[PDB]
C-alpha cells in the first residue's frame, strides 16, 4: 500500500491514523465494555442461544433497523441442540421412552 | 486457551508497537479476571477467543453469534464467567 | 537568574516559550479573566518538546467547549478538535503558516519527519495552512500519547503584576482540569458550567473529581497531577527574547 | 528512507537464506572470512568498493561497529567465526540468563492467570463430554487422563528443555525488531543505532543488520543476518511447542521421547 502511494499518492495522515491506532481502539472498546453497570432485571442466562443472537442483533441495529424484524441468520449450534445417548445393557433409551 | 493468554500478555506488554499507552495496560494488568475475561469472551460479542466449542467437532458451525452466547452460556455454567459478564455483553453500544 | 541555567534548559525554555506565544493562551486567559520576527528561535528550538507543549495548549485551548458539548474518549476529542480548526480558521494556524514559509524551518521540519513527502507534495511556499494543519495533527496525538504515558506537562505564567500571573494560573488550572474530566470518560455527569465564574468552576471541578476519586481510587489510570509551573516576574516575550540573547552569548 | 507509522518489520521467515548475504557480512566489516563460496564475485566487488570509498549509508553503518568491536572487546584476533550450518547446534541451545529477564515477568503472570481458570475448564469439558454421549451405567468422566491433563498446561511449558532458548532468542528478535522499526518511524534526535549487551561469559551485539554473538569460555563468534534471527527464534519456538504439546497428550507421550 504505501510502495503503490508513492507510486500514484492520494495518502494522507488522517487515513493511516486510523490503520496506526487499531489496536489500541479494540483494547480501549473491550475496556468500556467490561466497566459497564448492569441490573438482573433479565435472566438472559435462561434463554435459548437463539432467542440471544436475536435481541442482540435487535439492540445493536436499532439506528437502521427500528423495530423492524432481521430474518435469515440463526441457526442453532451442534453441542447445545444434540444429546446423545449410548445404548447398551438392555435399557431402552430413556429419551425415546 | 493458554497460548491466547500468554499472546495477549505479550502483545500488551512486549510489543514494539507505540500506540499502546500504560492506562490501557495496567488498567487490564492490575482490575481483577480482566484479562481472563479478555482471552475467554468469544471475538464475535467483543472478546479475543477465537476458538468455538462445537469447531472442535465441525468445520461450519453456523453464524458465530449463537456459538458464540452458547459458549458463554456454557462458561456461566461452569463457573469460568459470572452472569454480570453476560448482561454487559447484552448491553454493550452499538457502532455506527 | 538565567546564570545558573545550562544550555538544556535555556533551550527548553526557548522552545516553550514559543509554543506559548504560537497558541496565544496568555489573552484568552486575560479574557477568562475579563512579533514578526520568528524565525530565529525556530531556528533555534527543541522541536520534541514544542511539540508537546503545542499540543498540550491546543487541546487546553478547547477544554470548556469539549466539556459543554460531553465528548468522551482521545480519538473523539482528536477528531472533534481537528475539525473545528480545519473548518473554523483561526490565527495561530495564519502565524504557525507563515513561520514555516521560510525554507530553514521547512527544511528543518523535513528532515525531523512532521511533514512527510508520501502525505502530499509540499515545499517552502508551496501551501502554508495545510502545512500548519499537519503539524497540528502530529502535535495533539504526540501530547495525548505523551500525557496517557505519565509525562508531566510544564508551561510559563509570566506577568508583572503577581495577582495577575496567579488568576491566569488558576483559569489554566480550572482548564486543565475540564480536559482531564473529559479524557477520563467521566464528564456526562458533570455540573453545568455554564454563565459561570472560573473559580467555582475550579471548586466545582475539584469537588467533582475528588468525588470520581472516592468511588474508585484510580480514574481509569488517567493522570492529574502532571502540571509542572513556572512563573517568572517578567513576561512571556520579554523572557523569550532574554533566552535567546544568553543563547547567542554563549556562540550556540 | 521512507516514515510511516503503518510499516512494521518481518516477524518470521518469508525469504530464502542466502550465503552471499553472511559472506558480505564478514568481509565489510573487517574479520576472517569462514565461508568458501562456488562464485565469491560479491566479496571481490565489496573489497573493491571498501578500496575506493564507494560503501552505501547501510554498509558503511555496518561497517563502523568495528571501531566499537575493538574498543569493547581487547583480544578480538583469538576469535574464531563459525559458519552458519556448523553453528546450529549451539544456536538451537541459546541461553543468556541476564537478557531474557522481561519476558519472564510476563509469561508468570500469565502462568499465573491460566492457573485460576483449569477446574472450571476442567468442569466445562465434563459437562459437554456427559451431555454429548451419556451412559447410564456409570462411566464417570472425571478420571479421564485427557480431562485430568488440563491441569498441567501451564507446568508442562514451562518445565520444558526449549524454553529457555525460546526466552532468549525472543528476547534477540523482540530488540532487533524494536531497532528496524525505529528506523522507519519519526526519530527527533540522533544517537547510537545498535545495542550492547555485555555479561561475564556472553557478549551480545544487536544491529538493524546484524547480530554478533561471542562467547569467551571457548573463544567462538557467531555473526548473523536478520534472517537468520527469524528463522532460529521460530526453529526453536516450534521446537517448544511440539515438546510441550506431546508431553500433554497421552497419545503422543512416546512421539516426546523419539
Ligand atoms: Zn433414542
Amino acid at each position: 500500500l504505501i510502495r503503490v502511494g508513492i507510486n500514484r499518492g492520494g495518502l494522507t495522515y488522517s487515513l493511516l491514523r486510523k490503520i496506526s491506532n487499531y489496536d489500541l481502539v479494540q483494547y480501549e472498546t473491550l475496556s468500556r465494555t467490561l466497566r459497564l453497570i448492569v441490573s438482573d432485571k433479565i435472566r438472559y442466562e435462561d434463554m435459548c442461544s437463539v432467542d440471544l443472537a436475536i435481541a442482540l442483533r435487535q439492540k445493536m441495529w436499532i439506528h437502521l433497523s427500528g423495530g423492524r424484524m432481521i430474518s435469515g441468520l440463526e441457526t442453532p449450534d451442534p453441542l447445545e441442540l444434540l444429546s446423545g445417548v449410548v445404548i447398551t445393557g438392555s435399557e431402552h433409551c430413556k429419551i425415546c421412552y | 486457551i493458554f497460548k491466547n493468554i500468554q499472546q495477549l500478555y505479550i502483545a500488551l506488554g512486549m510489543n514494539i508497537n507505540p500506540t499502546i499507552t500504560q492506562n490501557i495496560k495496567d488498567q487490564y494488568f492490575k482490575n481483577s479476571n480482566w484479562m481472563q475475561y479478555a482471552s475467554l469472551i468469544p471475538a464475535s460479542v467483543g472478546g479475543f477467543n477465537y476458538m468455538a466449542m462445537s469447531r472442535c467437532f465441525v468445520r461450519n458451525i453456523g453464524d458465530p453469534s449463537v456459538a458464540a452466547l452458547a459458549d458463554i452460556k456454557r462458561f456461566i455454567k461452569a463457573n469460568l464467567l459470572d452472569r454480570s459478564v453476560l448482561y454487559r455483553i447484552m448491553n454493550q453500544e452499538p457502532g455506527e | 537568574d538565567m546564570n545558573y541555567w545550562d544550555d538544556t534548559d535555556i533551550i527548553h525554555a526557548i522552545s516553550i516559550c514559543t509554543a506559548i506565544t504560537i497558541a496565544d493562551t496568555m489573552s484568552q486567559l486575560d479574557r477568562d479573566n475579563l512579533i514578526n520576527s520568528l524565525i530565529t528561535e525556530f531556528l533555534t528550538l527543541d522541536i520534541l518538546v514544542f511539540l508537546k507543549t503545542f499540543g498540550g495548549l491546543l487541546v487546553n485551548q478547547f477544554a470548556y467547549t469539549l466539556y459543554s458539548l460531553k465528548i468522551e474518549g482521545r480519538d473523539l476529542i482528536w477528531d472533534y478538535i481537528m475539525r473545528t480548526l480545519r473548518d473554523t480558521s483561526h490565527s495561530i494556524l495564519k502565524v504557525l503558516s507563515n513561520a514555516l514559509s521560510h525554507p530553514k524551518v521547512f527544511k528543518r521540519f523535513w528532515d525531523c519527519g512532521v511533514l512527510n513527502p508520501i502525505y502530499g507534495p509540499n515545499t517552502a511556499s508551496q501551501d502554508q495552512i495545510k502545512l500548519a494543519l499537519s503539524i497540528c495533527e502530529y502535535a495533539l496525538d504526540l501530547f495525548m500519547r505523551e500525557w496517557l504515558n505519565g509525562v508531566s506537562l510544564e508551561i510559563y505564567i509570566c506577568d508583572s503584576d503577581m495577582e495577575v500571573a496567579n488568576d491566569r494560573k488558576q483559569a489554566f488550572i480550572s482548564r486543565h482540569l475540564s480536559f482531564v474530566c473529559c479524557l477520563a470518560e467521566i464528564a456526562s455527569f458533570g455540573p453545568n458550567l455554564l454563565n459561570l465564574t472560573y473559580l467555582e468552576r475550579l471548586d466545582l471541578l475539584k469537588q467533582y473529581l475528588e468525588l470520581n476519586i472516592k468511588e474508585d481510587p484510580t480514574l481509569k489510570y488517567v493522570q492529574i497531577s502532571g502540571l509542572l509551573i513556572k512563573s517568572f516576574p517578567s513576561t512571556v516575550t520579554y523572557v523569550r527574547k532574554t533566552a535567546i540573547k544568553y543563547l547567542r552569548i554563549r556562540g550556540i | 528512507g521512507t516514515v510511516s507509522d503503518i510499516l512494521y518489520p518481518e516477524c518470521h521467515l518469508n525469504s530464502p537464506i542466502v550465503k552471499g548475504k553472511i559472506a558480505q557480512l564478514h568481509t565489510i566489516m573487517s574479520l576472517p572470512q569462514p565461508y568458501d563460496m562456488d562464485d565469491d564475485s560479491i566479496l571481490v566487488i565489496t573489497r573493491q568498493k571498501i578500496k575506493l570509498n564507494k560503501l552505501d549509508k547501510r554498509q558503511r553503518s555496518i561497517r563502523r561497529l568495528k571501531l566499537i568491536l575493538t574498543e569493547k572487546v581487547n583480544d578480538l584476533g583469538k576469535y574464531t567465526f563459525i559458519r552458519y550450518p556448523e553453528m546450529s547446534k549451539e544456536m538451537f541451545k541459546l541461553y543468556i540468563p541476564g537478557i531474557n529477564s522481561k519476558v519472564t515477568e510476563l509469561l508468570l503472570k500469565a502462568d499465573r492467570t491460566y492457573s485460576q481458570m483449569t477446574d472450571g475448564l476442567r468442569d466445562l469439558w465434563i459437562n459437554v463430554l456427559s451431555k454429548l454421549a451419556s451412559k447410564n451405567d456409570g462411566s464417570n468422566y472425571d478420571l479421564n487422563e485427557e480431562i485430568n491433563n488440563i491441569s498441567k498446561v501451564h507446568t508442562t511449558y514451562k518445565s520444558d528443555k526449549w524454553y529457555n532458548p525460546f526466552k532468549t532468542w525472543f528476547t534477540i528478535k523482540y530488540d532487533m525488531r524494536r531497532l528496524q522499526k525505529a528506523r522507519n518511524e519519526i526519530t527527533f534526535n540522533v544517537g547510537k543505532d545498535y545495542n550492547l549487551l555485555e555479561d561475564q561469559k556472553n557478549f551480545l551485539l544487536i544491529h538493524p543488520e546484524l547480530v554478533l554473538i561471542l562467547d569467551k569460555q571457548n573463544y567462538n563468534g557467531y555473526l548473523i543476518t536478520p534472517e537468520l534471527v527469524l528463522m532460529y527464534c521460530d526453529v526453536v519456538e516450534g521446537r517448544w511447542n511440539i515438546s510441550a504439546c506431546a508431553k500433554l497428550d497421552p497419545k503422543l507421550q512416546s512421539m516426546y521421547q523419539k
